[PDB]
């Protein structure tokens, strides 16, 4: 590494922040039965 | 006199901030020392240095008249040195906190907490960047206001003076009780030695080591265009090249090269070390900087005592705070023992050399009592009281009982 | 692929951030064409940065031909009432 701008004390530097977008709602792991397969491809019997 | 005050004192208006809170300071002054602290290099290294000499060596506690307090605690004996060696165990690491603490903010603050069952657990520091006091007219602490971070962004709340304790080494006047941080205090000359130390490691960078100029084309002759350059670019390219490299050129190629020029930086380190160390107040030789003609004879002893003398300044402020505002209230609190009792805290000089004591215990420990001689020679005073309170050697009444 | 001068990616430099700085406190007025490369204008969107000469410490100062009273170098927005 080779950073073009140093940093000076006492937060003097650049604000030094990003803002987060939008997140969406996760559920499936809890909502649902889940099944850690062994093969890619596979069947559950009825 | 009068019971009270009638002086008045410097106080408050927020250092005209508004919503006023604290003294001159705020949440953001001290986030800032914190990043100070945090950031590392020779600054935080160097104040961390201040700490371990300031309270590094440890500490003893003393009561005098110790042997009067004798007392069953819990259906065993204890004297109140005995009750607060067992009360605060780990106090050699809590010194060292507190007082290092002490030292970068404007105080040390933290809690008395209780067992379960209502006994006394421990002295807890909080972390002062987050705290601070709002203060009454006379200039005394009434609260403290903090925030901190959580998952959901500052939380904020307000505290009473009552139950949270603090310790203020670096005073104002004697009447301040707010204190001043070493690091806001001296914020131009840490700032000076952070931006000379950034334009000297790029000056080294750009002007320490040589580099290749190939002029292309002679002189008053055909142009050479980017194009043309970029062929002999791969020819003298310093990726390619190798030490023992030969070059075979016509006349009109010049390998022509930017010198190293010279410049001190060695001595504009030793400057800014000097800067900084004078203005944080400790020797230049902590900053791994030497001086010439000062390394030696009375500018030696000079130094060395001034540096000896401003740490017991700040061990006996510390001292006299810490017992009259954490032991004395947890003695008075939880302990069968009487808390107006002349306890003392002792902070160990970290310059004190064992091997010159010993000189001193062979010149003159004719004059001095056993337990005397124990003390200056950091043991526990004799078992037996007739020959810890004598003058004369134990081993010299020893070897003079095996002549009875 | 996102390269530093990528147009998603521009936010993220900090030099971006630092030029566009340099930018407003050299500026006298917000014609870049006079004051800027080409290059510069692009490569920081000078454009998009509130350059105007606001902000350039010599829009304040003041300079003055002959100095008898030691007026010249004081700042405006720094006196009693700024
Ligand atoms: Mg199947
Ligand atoms: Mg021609």
């Amino acid at each position: 590494s080779d950073p073009e701008y140093v940093d000076t004390l006492f937060r003097e530097q650049l604000l030094e922040v990003v803002m987060e977008g939008r997140e969406l709602r996760k559920v499936a792991r809890e909502a649902s039965n889940v099944i850690n397969a062994n093969t890619r491809v596979g069947d559950v019997p009825i | 006199a009068s019971s009270t005050p009638q002086t008045n004192v410097d106080s408050m208006g927020g250092g005209h901030s508004y919503q006023f809170n604290g003294q001159d300071l705020t949440f953001e002054d001290l986030r800032d020392i914190k990043d100070v602290r945090d950031s590392g290099g020779q600054v935080a290294q160097l104040m961390d240095y201040k700490a371990l000499l300031n309270f590094g060596e440890g500490c003893e506690i003393h009561v005098e008249g110790d042997d009067e307090t004798k007392q069953l605690v819990d259906g065993e004996p204890m004297t109140l040195s005995e009750w607060l060696e067992d009360a605060f165990p780990h106090l050699d690491l809590l010194v060292l906190d507190l007082g290092g603490d002490a030292l970068w903010y404007p105080y040390a603050v933290g809690e008395i907490q209780e067992t379960i069952t209502g006994e006394f657990k421990e002295a807890l520091p909080a972390e002062p960047w987050t705290l601070m006091p709002e203060s009454d007219a006379q200039g005394k602490v009434q609260a403290w206001h903090q925030r901190t971070k959580t998952h959901g962004g500052y939380q904020t709340q307000t505290l009473p003076a009552d139950d949270l304790w603090h310790i203020v080494i670096n005073k104002a006047s004697a009447r301040d009780e707010v204190g001043i941080s070493e690091v806001l205090r001296n914020k131009d000359e840490i700032q000076a030695f952070k931006q000379n130390e950034a334009a000297i490691n790029q000056a080294i960078e750009l002007h320490g080591f040589p580099q290749r100029h190939v002029k292309v084309g002679k002189e008053d002759g055909a142009p050479v265009r980017d194009n043309d350059l970029r062929r002999v670019r791969t020819i003298f390219d310093p990726r390619t090249t190798d030490a023992n490299t030969a070059y075979f050129t016509g006349q009109d190629v010049d390998v022509e090269t930017l010198e190293a020029h010279n410049f001190d930086y060695s001595a504009i380190h030793e400057m800014d070390m000097r800067n900084l160390t004078t203005a944080l107040g400790l020797p230049l030789e902590a900053g791994n900087v030497g001086a010439d003609g000062l390394g030696s004879g009375k500018p030696a002893e000079l130094r060395f005592a001034l540096l000896k003398l401003a740490i017991k300044a700040n061990q006996r402020s510390f001292s006299v705070q810490f017992v009259e505002r954490v032991m004395r209230p947890v003695v008075r609190d939880y302990s069968p023992f009487d808390h107006e009792a002349d306890i003392r805290l002792e902070i160990n000089d970290p310059l004190e050399d064992i091997g010159e004591v010993a000189d001193l215990i062979q010149q003159v420990g004719d004059y001095m009592t056993n337990e005397q001689v124990a003390e200056k020679l950091d043991l526990p005073a004799p078992e037996d009281d007739e020959v810890a309170d004598s003058y004369r050697s134990p081993a010299d009444m020893e070897k003079d009982e095996a002549g009875v | 692929m996102q390269l530093r001068r990528s147009p998603g990616m521009r936010p993220m430099d900090r030099d971006w951030h630092q030029e566009r700085a340099r930018a407003r406190e050299q500026a006298y007025s917000s014609d870049l064409t006079s004051q800027f490369s080409e290059s510069e204008i692009v490569k920081y969107e000078l454009d998009t940065a509130q350059i105007d000469g606001s902000d350039n410490p010599r829009t304040y100062i003041w300079n003055r031909t002959i100095d008898l009273f030691g007026m010249n170098g004081t700042d405006v927005r720094e006196l009693r009432n700024r």
